[PDB]
């Protein structure tokens, strides 16, 4: 069960953090679209899941294109794979 | 005061006959040139111009015109259509820009307010927003003032606008107007000591050549802030003035003394190399020669500290009484223990000469942690001057800065309280309080802080307050002159940065009230010298002698001025100075390596000297007192052993 | 916990004297167990200036005088700025630090504690002045013990744990010879009374005790030259793999 | 009542290694009491020069130190928000006053009353009872703390010279009188011997030195100045009428003892006092002796001519 939200609006940011929340009480599959036009998101996303327990079987997935507009801390913490 | 001269009169007459018609003007020179003083000799020729200084930046919006316009005009439904005049009946309203052309350029070459002002010249009127209104105009007219688009702060301006406005060129009064214009004034000032009367002449001429010396090297081209129009030789003789007023005798040595001094605390108190200063100080000394073949003696220094009277002082009864205030200041303000030395007295008599003189705003650069703050904290304690400052957090926005800048405002004009604006760079990320700064800046009174209820509240407030003071007001426009008069008597903002050269012009930009309405101060960074200093006098406390240490051949001096022989005490201060010199190379190979840096600035070396202090401390008190115990077990060892 | 090698030792001393409060650049997190355990006792806390009771914390912080260890310093409120400039006022017997919402009793002693977790931080102007830096970088020997140490725990059990104990043998006996050197001291600050020659013999057997260590030190010369011949290859190529 | 003093003092006590903050003369004995910065009071003769007794008891500077109508109780007052009421000839302290939030500036008392003024580094004067030490009454209303006080010599009005650049007086607010630029820094009623000859240098009638290198004789009753005395070098810790009525005593941190005649707006003497700032000041009521009280831990008396 994965849950598909996008980046961008206000309101879809306040959605991905709610799906974000449940994922991890819940363990399910959470997966953001081309994540990189907010870098305080970015931050924000990446400071609160270095802190926090998930549950097995949760993974969340970023989307993004190549760009100097992601900050290194997501660069760093996260598994990274190139297309 | 304006001295009559050719231009004065031409452009003056010529003013007059465009204004008489109404028509728009717009006066095109360098900064302080005497277009505003020109443009407000030729305005009292006619008694129903009431002119309002506007004041724009490079963050200019229509709406700095619009509200302008609700505090000095009122609109009213005319049978055909809607009119906007000014609420004094029988009289104009001159809105006298000052920078038409600094506003920035859309991405698509067009400034917003220029084609405000076109519309307004063009139709004779605006679209009133709030439902999209036609509303004309009665009896205002647009005039301003301007630099050319060849300075880099400035634009051109699109043609559709210029034909509307007619240009008057404007240039500096030159070498004749300059000599005429300050010979008068040098003749007048010398008759408070009618002995000088003489030497009015030499003076004047010398006062010129300086400055003409002085205004061809130092440009723009090397710095953003080398601004030396004939506005600050106005303060000059201003000074030499207020050193001469209260004597009423002096030789002609004081004369050339305060006349030097002068020369030091408008000049060398902006530049940003030692070289240049040392130019600036030797050319002092030429003209000074030159123009009159104590006051020979390098460290020249006055005060309004010691005695009743502004008199010449020496250096070291200075740092006593300045050591019995820093006594004083320690008891009642904050327990500060600082450091000072031969540069902090002319910091602070530079902050207390500004202090003095009326509408004595500041800006000062200088390395971050080098003292700035706190000698301005301490001299505005010495002189009466409360002090307020930007209690800077998370989520402080336009809204919080102009509340605060409302109540300060508030207490400062409106009880005479002496108030001095702490203003840093931790507050100049929001555009709209770097144009607030501009605007109170400018004239001391910003057009839109207090507004309706809170106008009210601000006007029964002035009410009472002149009342106490003892100016009768019954109505609120000439109320609110006199707290104009009052904030620009009063108040005394500063302004803090480091010497980040883009930064400087990025102010100056968003902010050219930052280098028209206030001195500028370069800190830089505490010197060699002044270092030695601090770390000799800190490091006293400290058994620091060696009786026989020798002085190698060569020495790697890093202060300059050691004693040929440097004693132990000199040397490892030198060695404490060399510390800090050290991480000036590592820094600057570090970034010709494309590394990343950091600061390094005083109160790392204030951190340097007191580890210093306290490891030497220790380690000399282990090493006793192990050495006490060795001896005792080895006492009691021998004695039981001989037992 | 804090690791084994001169860096991190360096910067623990940093943690320890200071004049400036200190700001530590941690790339992965083992500086804020270091300062978890080296001021356990006296609860200190931890926040970060982005948490909303920050203030709270600070306030607790200054009147009992708890330590505090601050995290994500790059989005820094600058009302700290007072307490680095140790600018305070005292009034009789109560000292107060100003704080801009209001001046605020403070004890002698309190510790608060700058964090940073990307090194990359270009941090505001108020901090390239007010504190004074903290490296906890990782160098070659400490990557190589590392790696020494999870290949001889994931490998062979005996070995590692055999070096272990033999090392804090090791080190236990050189503390007692040099607190029992201390302690022979402190009773010599014989023939006066037999108390005195009681505890002395105790003392030469617990020199005795050390001839325990003489024959110890030979045991772990046998455990360190196994991993030592064994174990060149994977740590010179783990520590040149991470930082190329 | 022609008391100015000639070039020499005679003698000082010397015994302090701490500054002086305050120096009064006893009314009836030939002595004199100086409070110092190290939590002391020290009482000895003026016509010898030669210690006699110390008051202790004190935990942190002691600001101020007076007399009533004959010495007997003395009142003294410390920054460690106490003050102290002593016996003058034990040397004793009988009382202690607490009640405040801050330091304390300085005390007075009325010579022949039951009562104590407290200027409190907290914005307020606290009124106590002698007896019982029980803060009566308490006046507040200023911006910034109290530097001095002093009560009305017929106990109806009390002046505040403040930190505000303002001066008050106040009912046992009357009002608020403001004519410096610094913070003036001490005040003095003035006595009923000059009241015909301050009409002829143009009440009730006050004095106030300031930080602003001024004197300044104002009026209860217009709340406007009269008189403005201008040529301080700076600041002005102490300013006292003469007994006579036709002379203004007053001191400043310049090393300068300035002797005023108000008639004429001329400074009759300039004496060179101390080597440092004088910190406090004072005149005997009757013997021809004047005390200034210095930064240079020192208590010069000079006799008067
Ligand atoms: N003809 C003149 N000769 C000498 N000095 C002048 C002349 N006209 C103006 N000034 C000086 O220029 C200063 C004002 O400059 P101004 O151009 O009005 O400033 P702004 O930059 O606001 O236009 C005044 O202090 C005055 O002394
Ligand atoms: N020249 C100096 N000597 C000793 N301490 C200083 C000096 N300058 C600044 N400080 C220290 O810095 C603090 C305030 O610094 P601040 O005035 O903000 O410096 P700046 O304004 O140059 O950044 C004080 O606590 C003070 O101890």
């Amino acid at each position: 069960q994965i849950t598909s939200i996008a980046i961008g609006s206000a309101e879809g940011f306040n959605q991905a953090d709610k799906a974000i929340n449940t994922a991890v009480k819940s363990g399910r599959w959470v997966m953001l679209k081309n994540v990189h036009l907010a870098p305080g998101w970015l931050m924000q996303l990446e400071k609160k899941l270095h802190s926090l327990q998930p549950h097995a079987c949760f993974r969340l997935f970023l989307t993004m294109e190549i760009n100097p507009k992601v900050p290194v801390n997501l660069l760093r913490a996260g598994r990274i794979f190139v297309f | 005061v304006v001295v009559p001269t050719l231009d004065t009169v031409r452009h003056e007459a010529l003013l007059y006959t465009w204004l008489a018609e109404h028509k728009p003007l717009v006066l095109c020179g360098p900064p302080g040139s005497g277009k505003t003083m020109t443009l407000f000799s030729a305005l009292r020729a006619l008694p129903d111009m009431e002119v309002v200084g506007l004041n724009f930046s490079s963050a200019t919006t229509p709406e700095l015109l619009l509200k302008t316009f609700d505090h000095y005009c009122e609109y009213r439904r005319t049978p055909n259509g809607v009119v906007l005049a000014p609420v004094q009946l029988g009289k104009w309203l001159v809105l006298f820009c000052d920078e038409i052309n600094l506003p920035d350029m859309d991405k698509y070459g067009t400034q917003r307010v220029i084609s405000f002002i076109r519309q307004m010249v063009e139709h004779g009127g605006f679209y009133r927003t709030s439902d999209q209104t036609w509303v004309k105009l009665e009896r205002i007219q647009f005039v301003g003032a301007c630099n050319p688009p060849t300075d880099p702060g400035r634009k051109p301006l699109s043609h559709r606008f210029l034909r509307h406005v007619p240009v008057v060129y404007v240039d500096y009064p030159g070498p004749a107007s300059l000599t005429q214009i300050y010979g008068t004034f040098n003749r007048a000032m010398l008759r408070l000591i009618p002995s000088l009367r003489t030497y009015a002449e030499p003076l004047t001429a010398a006062m010129v050549e300086f400055y003409t010396m002085s205004q061809e090297r130092f440009t723009q081209d090397t710095q953003p802030h080398y601004i030396y129009s004939p506005r600050e030789m106005t303060r000059w003789v201003r000074g030499i003035f207020e050193a001469l007023r209260p004597l009423e005798t002096l030789p002609v040595e004081g004369l050339i003394r305060i006349w030097a001094h002068e020369a030091l605390r408008l000049f060398q108190d902006r530049l940003v190399e030692d070289e240049e200063r040392r130019w600036t100080d030797e050319n002092i000394d030429t003209v000074a020669l030159k123009h009159f073949p104590k006051a020979m003696s390098r460290p020249i220094l006055y005060s309004n500290w010691l005695s009743k009277d502004y008199i010449p002082v020496d250096q070291e009864e200075l740092r006593d009484y300045v050591k019995a205030r820093l006594k004083v200041f320690y008891e009642e303000e904050l327990d500060v223990p600082l450091v000072l030395f031969n540069e902090v007295l002319d910091h602070v008599l530079r902050i207390d000469r500004i202090f003095r003189q009326p509408q004595g705003h500041l800006l000062l650069i200088g390395v971050s942690g080098a003292g700035k703050t706190t000698l301005s904290r301490f001299v505005a304690w010495m002189n009466g001057l409360s002090v307020y400052q930007i209690k800077v957090h998370r989520k402080y926005t336009g809204e919080d800065f102009d509340e605060d800048l409302r109540t300060v405002l508030r207490r400062s004009g409106c009880k005479n309280e002496k108030i001095a604006f702490i203003m840093d760079e931790s507050n100049v990320l929001d555009s709209g309080f770097l144009e607030r700064m501009n605007t109170l800046l400018a004239n001391g009174e910003v057009p839109g802080l207090f507004e309706g209820d809170e106008y009210a509240t601000l006007m029964t407030q002035c009410k009472e307050g002149a009342q106490k003071e003892g100016l009768m007001l019954d109505s609120h426009e000439e109320l609110y002159k006199w707290f104009t008069s009052q904030v620009i008597r009063n108040l005394h903002v500063v302004f803090t940065m480091n010497p980040s050269s883009e930064g400087l012009k990025d102010r100056a930009a968003t902010s050219p009230a930052l280098f028209n309405r206030c001195v500028l101060n370069w800190f830089g960074d505490w010197s060699t010298e002044a270092l030695y200093q601090v770390g000799k006098e800190f490091t006293s406390k400290m058994d620091l002698e060696k009786p026989n240490y020798i002085v190698p051949d060569y020495m790697p001096v890093v202060y300059d001025k050691l004693p040929q022989p440097p004693s132990h005490r000199e040397a490892i201060v030198n060695s404490c100075v060399f510390v800090h010199q050290t991480l000036h190379q590592a820094n600057a190979r570090l970034a010709k390596r494309g590394g990343r840096t950091m600061a390094i600035t005083p109160r790392h070396y204030l951190d340097f000297i007191n580890h210093y202090a306290n490891l030497f401390h220790e380690k000399r008190s282990e090493l006793e007192e192990q050495q006490m115990h060795l001896n005792v077990g080895l006492r009691k060892i021998k004695e039981t052993v001989d037992q | 916990s804090l690791p084994a090698d001169d860096l991190c030792t360096e910067n623990a001393i940093m943690l320890k004297r200071f004049n400036r409060y200190p700001l530590i650049i941690d790339p992965s997190g083992q500086a804020t167990e270091f300062i978890m355990n080296e001021y356990k006792d006296r609860k200190i806390t931890r926040t970060s200036f982005l948490d909303d009771a920050f203030r709270k914390n600070l306030e607790s912080a200054l009147r009992f005088g708890n330590p505090l260890l601050v995290q994500d310093v790059e989005s820094y409120d600058p009302v700290l700025n007072p307490v680095l400039n140790r600018e305070v006022r005292r009034t009789g017997g109560r000292v107060l630090i100003t704080l801009g919402d209001q001046d605020i009793d403070l004890s002698p002693s309190f510790v608060i504690f700058l964090s940073t977790r990307d090194p990359t931080v270009e941090f505001p102007p108020d901090l390239c002045s007010r504190v004074t830096f903290v490296n906890f970088t990782v160098t070659r020997s400490s990557l190589q013990s590392q790696c020494l140490n999870e290949v001889l725990k994931a490998e062979r059990p005996d070995v590692d744990e055999k070096r272990s104990d033999l090392l804090k043998l090791q080190g236990e006996f050189q503390l007692r010879l040099r607190q029992l050197e201390k302690s022979l001291l402190q009773a010599l600050n014989i023939l006066d009374d037999d108390t005195i020659i009681t505890t002395l013999e105790n003392l030469k057997r617990e020199a005795a005790e050390v001839t325990r260590k003489v024959e110890e030190t030979d045991i772990v010369m046998q455990e360190v030259e196994t991993v030592s011949q064994q174990y060149l290859p994977l740590s010179t190529a783990c520590s040149s793999i991470y930082f190329t | 009542k022609e008391w100015i003093p000639r070039p020499p003092e005679k003698y000082a006590l010397s015994g302090h290694r701490s500054p002086v903050t305050r120096v009064i003369f006893h009314p009836v004995f030939s002595v004199m009491v100086s409070a110092s910065e190290d939590a002391t009071i020290k009482v000895w003769d003026y016509e010898t020069g030669d210690f006699e007794r110390t008051l202790k008891g004190h935990t942190d500077s002691v600001q101020d130190i007076s007399f009533d109508h004959s010495g007997k109780l003395l009142a003294s007052c410390s920054a460690d928000m106490t003050i102290k009421l002593w016996d003058f000839q034990g040397f004793e302290c009988i009382r202690t006053m607490h009640g405040h939030d801050h330091n304390v500036s300085s005390v007075a008392i009325m010579p022949n009353g039951d009562h104590i003024v407290s200027a409190s580094r907290d914005k307020t004067i606290k009124m106590w009872e002698v007896q019982t030490g029980y803060c009566v009454k308490t006046f507040t209303g200023h911006r910034e703390w109290v530097r001095m006080v002093r009560p009305n010599q017929d106990g109806t009005l009390i002046a505040s010279c403040s930190n505000d650049q303002t001066v008050r007086v106040w009912v046992v607010c009357k009002a608020e009188l403001r004519e410096h630029e610094h913070v003036v820094e001490c005040i003095s009623w003035a006595p009923e011997s000059s009241y015909s000859s301050i009409s002829e240098a143009t009440g009730p009638f006050l004095l106030s030195g300031s930080r602003d290198k001024t004197i300044k004789m104002w009026d209860v009753s217009t709340g406007m100045c009269l008189m403005t005395l201008v040529g301080h070098d700076n600041w002005v810790r102490g300013v006292l009428f003469h007994s006579g009525g036709k002379f203004i005593l007053s001191c400043a941190d310049d090393k300068t003892l300035r002797v005023w005649d108000y008639k004429n707006k001329r400074c009759m003497k300039t004496l060179n006092a101390h080597e440092h700032f004088v910190t406090s000041l004072d005149f005997h009521k009757t013997a021809p002796y004047v005390v200034t009280g210095s930064v240079d831990q020192t208590v010069k008396v000079w006799e008067c001519r």
